[PDB]
RNA sequence: GUACUUCUCUCGUACUGAAAGGGAGAUGCAAAAUGCAUCUGUGGUGUGCACACGUCAAAUCCGUUUGAUUUGCCCAACACC
RNA sequence: UCGAACCACCUAGUAGCUGGUUCACAUCGAAGUUUCCCUCAGGAUAGCUGGUGCUAGUAGAAGUAUUGUGCGGUAAAGCAAAUGAUUAGAGGCUCGACCUAUUCUCAAACUUUAAAUGUGCAAACAAACCGUGCCUUAGCCAACUGCAAGGCCGGAAAGAAAAGAAUUAGAGGCACCAAGUGGGCCUUCUUCGGUAAGCGGAGCAGGCGAUGCGGAAUGAACCGC
RNA sequence: GGGCGGCAUAUCUGUUACACGACAACGCAGGUGUCCUAAGGCGAGCUCAGUGGGAACAGAAAUCUCACGUAGAACACAAGCGUAAAAGCUUGCUUGAUUAACGAUUUCCAGUACGAAUCGAGACUGCGAAAGCAAGGCCAGCGAUCCUUUGCGAAGAAUAGGAAAUAUGAACAAAUCAUACCAGAGGUGUCAGAAUAAUUACCACAGGGAUAACUGGCUUGUGGCGGCCAAGCGUUCAUAGCGACGUCGCUUUUUGAUCCUUCGAUGUCGGCUCUUCCUAACCUAGCGCCGCAGAAGACGCUAAGGGUUGGAUUGUUCACC
RNA sequence: GAGUACGACCACACUUGAGUGAAAACACCAUAUCCCGUCCGAUUUGUGAAGUUAAGCACUCACAGGCUCAGUUAGUACUGAGGUCAGUGAUGACUCGGGAACCCUGAGUGCCGUACUCCU
């Protein structure tokens, strides 16, 4: 006994249902994991440093807050 | 449908239920409270008959075997000849007075 | 008629009332409820919708954490004013991790015997919510602390384990078991670990 | 019958323009692509290396890695019922710098300049006026509009 | 397909670490052991009453088998094995036409 | 039935490798094939309750309170490292 | 009782198949499609749906416009343009051929050209713009004050003018646990096979199925609602 | 329907497909399980298919020469696309068809594998004066678990498992042997992957009107019955009578197509018997027209009230006498 | 007002005939010991400067063929939305919007850079 083969009738109904979701905006799950490896050992020295330099910026502000 | 469930492995496959056809294949314990009642009551009724003597023969403490029990000590079997020997016992007197002999133990230490 | 297709999908599910059948609980909540409704506090507020949530959204916290966080707000913070109160609506736990601790004082819907004995050595005090709504009625110098619920083995479970880039645990009691086949590459396949969002 | 391979389905699609036949100039191979750029998927199906899937033509998207030839491209693709980031990689001969935000970035530039007018004192050009508004019209041509008789015969043919 | 009898192709090895000349031997498997760990849990599920107690595959449908060459370092004496698509007709040849 | 007891057992506080077997703090100084020193401490950054400083607008029964916002700390969370 | 008797038991044998399945109201509310399967009367799996919620109630909003900027080769049109098909005169070099310019008529697997309807992106609050600003890099460049990147410190912000110069019964996102369904059918336009069919088979979207009511006397699909 | 056939079962190109992408049929036109140490890689030089003019044999067609030549050739195949100081042809050198630290991604898609792809990073190379270009022949040409089988863990160094020595056979050691970890190979073409011959009219069960055999319904190709136009036939003369080439319909008294109803059953051929209805009229009642003298007849109109047989052969309907 | 080298766009730049060309260039051109390559110094390579604008090259010309931009074709073909619109159908018109193509015809026949040189 033959029956139908293929549709997309409702699809389109159902995927609206929910609605079509919008895209990630780009400043999330901005993963740079597999793009050109010298650009990327550059950027983490770079993240290095300035974590450090972080790390001191909030120590000169505890010594500012402190004394004033 | 099925979804995310961890795989069955119940193990029930026998015919270890009561039915119609089938005996089982069962353990209850619903006698559990009037077997220990009754336990109780054999051991009181034992020390009756056996008094004065203790109830429970003497026994010597061991180490438990094995690299995860070695530090913790228990009760064993009975004395071993060596052991009362040195106590001033003849271990076939000791077994008359209320001493349990265990001439399988050796004494390593 | 009127055209209101997907209407209901706007809708949440709010709940007014506890599930707990604590009583004490229940006054709670009706203090809060009162104190919510009666003053211009956002701290009353959240503090009542958080007594109506269930057991599970109200992860407990540890003295540990409590202590950093103070600190990380005690420096910035004027010599002159006192610390705040440190309040979660939810269970305080000790960690032996922390020895050493400042004195705080904390109000909590309960607190582990460690965790109150923890709190008293150290100088500190433990309150309950009907001393904090005394004593701070609108939440002034409070400090409103969660516990943490990201790491629980119910969340680590959460997700499909065979797809790729993700990783979480699968529901087995056998840890020996599925090992084999999609999670190593000399069998068949290996799930990836990563993928682009 | 139909097949589904990589190319199926794109013998219009991936061919050159009548009389633009030809491998990519310098001005291609010149341009600049940067990461967080605006980019179109354009195949050049004169190069047949590095070029994107058939869904890609056509497609608008920010570049998120370069490499010495390549190029990827984070492009939106509508799956059921959402809307996925897809990151495509190509060569460089199949993107081209985007002009989506042409009009922004003047609207912006044009915004600077006339603050910067308006902060030195500069007089503001004039505004722009409707031409939506009532007036007075004087005609300098006026002719009668009707259906004559000679219109039915000029749309009879033979 | 003719192959050539000597490639001139890197060798990983820290003795070579370079093009070297390997000689080419095509490969062939070797007998299946009768103490395999396999092949005797087959023989005790095979003993006794039963009949046959694995498949035997009956319907072959490939016409070729993937060419596998052992290619041996000079120096090194070490093997290494690469995989040439699938041909009815594999020779090794050093006369080029 | 209720009341009482357990150097045990079990699930966890640690995870990895086929195994032999190894096994996770921070900061500072410095780069020692186990580097030293200190122990009140979110490893860093972005977004983020309440709370604390202020600051505008609306409305007040003139007591204030309804929003927004600057800064600080940011809880829970999410994303890059 | 016989192409494997009768009796009891294993046996409540198994069945993707048939039949059945017991109170009320209330808030919501489908699917007959995708992929895999000895799969096609069944399942897994996404989708649709309910429940539980979480998160700072307009935050990463839109089955819609406008503007800017991309993508296309169907409808048409063409054979006096290529590729194929095709009718007939004429002029050059009694016939014919050959060449030249035309002519009659065509194409789902032909096209120079080319819509309508579409489709991708952007339209200022984690952003972008300005600074002979600063710090770092084992990055580019022959070097650098240039370039690439991650930050820091300041500045400016019709918070997006004017020119038709948007609108919103726009709380955005994030999970968790699951049900039924996976025989469809009809219709406007597009559309394939067939002489055709209340025939078979697709596309976009509505509808029935699951739904009565008011109409077309009567009709699951038509009209109105 | 099933069977037979075919394969639409895994897969490639064009078209169907409605100018994003995606889309069915046992729709249309064709392909694939191979082939190549060069037909792979690179550099250089060259230009192809065809025309035209010219040169002993030499002619349509041998080779030489000069012009034109947007590709009308060629690129292993089927097709599309692409390519001219090349991607084609010739040639010189080569092994980038090796290895490649579980990098990321596309196509299918559940955003899983498999197969083909894309962009890299590292090693060692080839070609080139150099920028560069290559990890096969662009895009089809292929394969899980278990099992079997092969390669790699060279030698020597370490007072001690370390930065650097593969591991296990659990009382400990040596040498064999067997395992283990990583990467391939032997294959499932029903191609996400059982190890399979018939027959049943002696037949059985669960079911299906999801599905055939019989009525009915939709079609009406086929069958049947007509109309229109007028080349011819009719001595003559298109139309008394009929009507080629075409073309427009009707009918459901034939077959076919379809599978909507019925498979917890609608008794399936023919005849006998009996009633009724239809008219496209055989006889009977009237009436036109004729190649209607008469007689016998052709054609046509209104009309279904009435009538329409006995037998041989065949179960036959039908057919024939 | 021109030339040369490298160029961007790649016919408004191509194609066919005809004419003109200051200076400097460019180019033909002369030649084969050496570098190098061919059956052939034709190509190519090296070394040259006696000659020529004859060709290339550059400008101009043609009721030139193409090409480019416009008009026309034409609000036509087609098309989004609508009707208990017309018609037995085939199909068509109308309503709110969008809107082609060839033929034909008008105009045009490269343009913009860096460096050096000529006119100077
Ligand atoms: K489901
Ligand atoms: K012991
Ligand atoms: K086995
Ligand atoms: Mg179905
Ligand atoms: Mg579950
Ligand atoms: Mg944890
Ligand atoms: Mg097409
Ligand atoms: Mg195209
Ligand atoms: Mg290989
Ligand atoms: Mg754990
Ligand atoms: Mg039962
Ligand atoms: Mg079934
Ligand atoms: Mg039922
Ligand atoms: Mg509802
Ligand atoms: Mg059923
Ligand atoms: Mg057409
Ligand atoms: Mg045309
Ligand atoms: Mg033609
Ligand atoms: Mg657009
Ligand atoms: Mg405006
Ligand atoms: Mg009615
Ligand atoms: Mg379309
Ligand atoms: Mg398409
Ligand atoms: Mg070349
Ligand atoms: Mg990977
Ligand atoms: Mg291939
Ligand atoms: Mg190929
Ligand atoms: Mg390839
Ligand atoms: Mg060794
Ligand atoms: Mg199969
Ligand atoms: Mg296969
Ligand atoms: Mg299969
Ligand atoms: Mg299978
Ligand atoms: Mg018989
Ligand atoms: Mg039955
Ligand atoms: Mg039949
Ligand atoms: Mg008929
Ligand atoms: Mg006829
Ligand atoms: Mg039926
Ligand atoms: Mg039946
Ligand atoms: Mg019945
Ligand atoms: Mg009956
Ligand atoms: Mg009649
Ligand atoms: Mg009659
Ligand atoms: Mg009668
Ligand atoms: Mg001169
Ligand atoms: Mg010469
Ligand atoms: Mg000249
Ligand atoms: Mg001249
Ligand atoms: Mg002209
Ligand atoms: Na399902
Ligand atoms: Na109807
Ligand atoms: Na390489
Ligand atoms: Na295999
Ligand atoms: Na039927
Ligand atoms: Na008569
Ligand atoms: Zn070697």
């Amino acid at each position: 006994a033959k029956s139908k083969n293929h549709t997309n009738h409702n699809q389109s109904s159902k995927n609206h249902r929910n609605g079509i979701k919008g895209p990630v905006p780009l400043h999330l799950h901005n993963s740079k994991r597999g793009s050109w490896l010298p650009a990327l050992v550059n950027a983490r020295r770079v993240r290095k440093h300035n974590q450090k330099a972080a790390l001191k910026k909030r120590r000169e502000r505890i010594a500012a807050f402190a004394a004033k | 449908p099925k979804g995310n469930n961890a795989i069955p492995h119940v193990h029930q496959k026998k015919h270890w239920n009561p039915c119609s056809s089938q005996k089982g294949n069962v353990k209850v314990f619903l006698n559990q409270p009037a077997q220990k009642h009754r336990r109780r009551r054999l051991r009181l009724l034992k020390a009756k008959k056996v008094f004065p003597r203790p109830l429970k023969a003497l026994r010597p403490q061991v180490n438990c075997p094995t690299v995860r029990h070695n530090m913790k000590r228990r009760l064993g079997r009975g004395f071993s000849p060596a052991e009362l020997k040195a106590a001033g016992l003849n271990p076939q007197y000791a077994a008359t007075i209320g001493i349990r002999v265990d001439s399988r133990r050796k004494n390593k230490s | 008629g009127v055209d209101l297709t997907g209407i209901s999908k706007k809708s949440r599910v709010i709940r007014h009332h506890t599930y707990s059948t604590n009583p004490y609980i229940k006054l709670l909540i009706k203090l809060y409820k009162f104190l919510a409704k009666r003053t211009s506090s956002g701290f009353n507020k959240v503090v009542y919708q958080r007594l109506i949530k269930s057991r599970s959204n109200r992860a407990p916290i540890s003295l540990s954490r409590i202590a950093v966080v103070m600190k990380r707000k005690a420096v910035f913070t004027a010599k002159s004013k006192a610390a705040p109160i440190a309040v979660v609506v939810g269970d305080v736990l000790d960690d032996v991790r922390m020895a050493r601790i400042p004195a705080m004082r904390v109000c909590a819907l309960r607190f582990s015997k460690s965790a109150r004995q923890s709190i008293v050595a150290a100088g500190g005090e433990c309150l309950t919510f009907d001393q904090l709504a005394m004593i701070a009625p609108t939440g002034k110098n409070t400090y409103l602390l969660r516990g943490r619920k990201s790491g629980r083995e119910s969340v680590r479970h959460f997700g499909a384990s065979g797809v790729p880039g993700s990783h979480s645990k699968p529901y087995a009691t056998n840890r020996g078991k599925e090992t084999k086949r999609g999670r190593r590459t000399g069998r068949s396949y290996k799930r990836k670990a990563f993928r682009h969002v | 019958v139909h097949s589904y391979g990589y190319k199926s389905g794109t013998r219009h699609l991936f061919a050159k323009k009548f009389r633009k036949h030809g491998v990519p100039s310098v001005s291609t191979i010149l341009t600049n692509i940067k990461v967080g750029d605006y980019v179109d998927v354009v195949a050049d199906s004169a190069v047949r290396e590095g070029m994107p899937h058939k869904y890609y033509h056509g497609r608008t998207g920010i570049v998120w890695n370069v490499t010495p030839r390549g190029v990827g491209v984070i492009i939106n693709k509508p799956v059921r019922t959402r809307t996925l980031r897809k990151r495509i990689c190509v060569r460089f001969e199949h993107v081209r710098k985007s002009r989506c935000q042409e009009a922004f970035k003047a609207k912006e530039h044009q915004f600077q300049a006339y603050l910067a007018a308006k902060k030195a004192g500069k007089a503001l050009p004039p505004l722009q006026k409707s031409s939506r508004l009532g007036g007075i019209v004087r005609p300098k041509n006026v002719e009668v509009l009707a259906r004559r008789v000679a219109d039915y015969e000029a749309m009879v043919p033979y | 397909v003719n192959y050539p009898k000597k490639k001139v192709m890197h060798c990983g090895d820290a003795r070579c670490n370079a093009h070297k000349s390997f000689k080419v031997v095509q490969y062939k498997a070797g007998k299946a052991r009768l103490f395999a760990r396999g092949k005797r849990r087959y023989d005790r599920k095979q003993s006794g009453y039963g009949g046959q107690t694995k498949p035997v595959f009956h319907k072959k449908a490939k016409t070729t088998k993937k060419i596998v060459l052992k290619l041996q370092c000079s120096g090194c004496k070490s093997i290494r094995q690469v995989v040439l698509k699938r041909t009815k007709h594999f020779e090794l040849n050093d006369k080029k036409k």
